[PDB]
């Protein structure tokens, strides 16, 4: 992609590369949002705004020429720079196993958590609807093991009197699921109850909610729409370090909330 | 070229 | 086109292209905003904003993961109904040449006059500047046909220090028109020096504005951005009419102002 | 061409192509100087003066190597910087269809500006007479329609007793030529009667003079000689701008002065 | 069908 | 490459 104005950075084949390898590792694991959402293939760096598929009147009874405006959802654009050593990358070429990019593991890690956040409770400036701003969406659940597998049970069945059904996934904080495993401990494997009172069901934990939240990967319920997807580019170069960047387009938005399901 | 390529 | 739900209506094949052509006739003259501007193919009934490439900036520096939103260009949907008299359009089928379908063409003029509203001076609900609201590019114009010469040429010379050439037309008020044919009458046809000063170009009279205005259509200097364009429906039968309707899905923007020049 | 160091500028295929083609634009109507004089192809951007022909005698009968030094007329080179907002340009590439370059517009106007007045008076540092500085070609010429008519004819003669003949061309004032065109308000267009007294000839407008000028361009007459043509380069990065530039390379000499009448 | 196709 | 090209 030619805009991302990589070509001017003042770095080889093998330090792009590297740079870009150390990125994806990270995204891979760290983009909690898109292991159970689906992803619309990249539109293109100039896609400004997805339709929403509504109008928006606008016109009294007294004008013969009604009208109004076609509401659309609006991406946001994302840029999060960040400075890398150059005689230190340099260091690779001279035989240098692991380069010190840790400025990057970070500025990495926070365009992730953006994300997430626009996935999970949205941007209000951007018209996104996070996914735990569904209230209508929401029941209640204890704290035993039994109280889980409860709550599992009885989602099932809403999604079940919906017509709702694919794969079934537990998205759960992370310290909430070692405490369930507190009182689990060596009877019988929670993670293969919970799967198995999923019908199959994959468990993902994750440090992006405080609670939990049971969706179905059916598709098509939770389209994260990408313009450009994520990438690194070339800013400048700052003396002594070179200023790359990390940008993205998107926005998102929950489509049949019937396949979501919030707890305590 | 760019990009980066995630999308699960 | 398959919602225009035009199957529906009691029409026969001779009724409804008698209805099309009637309108077709009407709009291919009334649409004055198309004579002079170009148009973008359209893009389909489902396109909801043209998107304007910039962004939105919406964040402090105290925020890592900088960002904001893709300024788009949200298109207008329009609407106006109206109603024919059945056991009238029946007439055509028993052999009546012109049948009465007035109520039509005041419907298709009030929305040619919606549109070119939008060309010439913008909803600023939508977004859209008009084309009289480029103040920086208006200048002054007498009455006299001696007048009008002097302040084309007095024109083509703005343009030639931007840059800007091709073919040059003189949009000009339908009665305005008629004032300065007062005074040249029959030395020698105004109608031929203008072109001549404007180097080949042509004349459109309009209602449509007041003044005069005055740009060059060498083209991708006036966007009327299409979604779907001008298209008939079908919305309802009430007893003994039938109600039918009239969509398009648009949008407008001023792209390269300096092909553009305002008069007194 | 190599030295221009385009290709270490921060800019995309889109970018560079759509700076250059805003230029050409404006130069293809800037330059007057070139509407009817000739130009001689490129001759490399190291050529470095024109040879005039002729030898510099210097030396007493009281030597016997007798000698001297061959004029040559040394060619100009110009370069006119200019600043372009990048985080601007970038937004070429987000889709924005008008850039904000007026950053440029003027510098290629000055240096537009810069090669008519080496046309039209010279530089006397440079050892180029201008087309104005010859005197010998002056006639006097009145201010009605018909004291043009008359100038015209009387040129067309001291042409045909030179041999002089090619298509005959009038540059003129673009403000003068307004004034011509008040007297000559509709009774038979000044444009056809100058342009037959010319014998077919055509009519440039200009503010690069104040008077008027005659000339055939039979070709050969008024030679512009180029080394490197007007060309756009990179010279550095102001942080969050590009400095760009524009070189060219060139000499003028006025060869047969007859073929030139200037006016009162 | 529909439309009406109408573009100057 | 470069250059710009006009010459009439």
């Amino acid at each position: 992609m030619e805009f991302l104005k990589r070509s001017f950075a003042p770095l080889t084949e093998k330090q792009w590369q590297e740079i870009d390898n150390r990125a994806r590792e990270i995204f891979k694991t760290q983009l909690y949002g898109r292991k159970f959402v689906d992803v619309e293939g990249p539109y293109g760096w100039e896609y400004a705004a997805h339709p929403l598929g509504e109008v928006e009147v606008l016109s009294d009874e007294n004008e013969v020429v009604k009208w109004g405006l076609r509401k659309s959802l609006p991406l946001i654009e994302l840029r999060a720079t960040f400075t890398l050593d150059l005689w230190e990358l340099d260091n690779l070429e001279r035989g240098k196993p692991n380069v010190d990019l840790s400025s990057l593991e970070e500025t990495v890690r926070k365009v992730a958590e953006f994300e997430d956040e626009v996935i999970f409770r949205g941007c209000e400036k951007s018209g996104v609807k996070g996914l735990l701003s569904f209230e209508e969406r929401k029941i209640e659940c204890g704290s035993t093991p039994k109280d889980l597998l409860e709550a599992i049970v009885r989602a099932l069945s809403i999604f079940s009197k919906d017509g709702i059904e694919g794969p079934y996934t537990l998205v759960i904080n992370t310290d909430r699921w070692i405490n369930f495993l507190k009182e689990e401990a060596g009877h019988y494997p929670l993670e293969k109850r919970v799967e198995e009172c999923l019908r199959g069901g994959k468990i993902i934990t994750t440090p992006r909610i405080e609670d939990a939240l049971v969706v179905s990967e059916r598709g098509g319920d939770f389209k994260l729409i990408l313009g450009q997807d994520l990438s690194i580019g070339y800013e400048d170069r700052e003396k002594d370090a070179v200023r790359l960047f990390i940008t993205e387009t998107f926005t998102f938005q929950v489509v049949n909330p019937e396949a979501l399901i919030l707890l305590k | 070229g760019g990009d980066l390529g995630i999308r699960k």
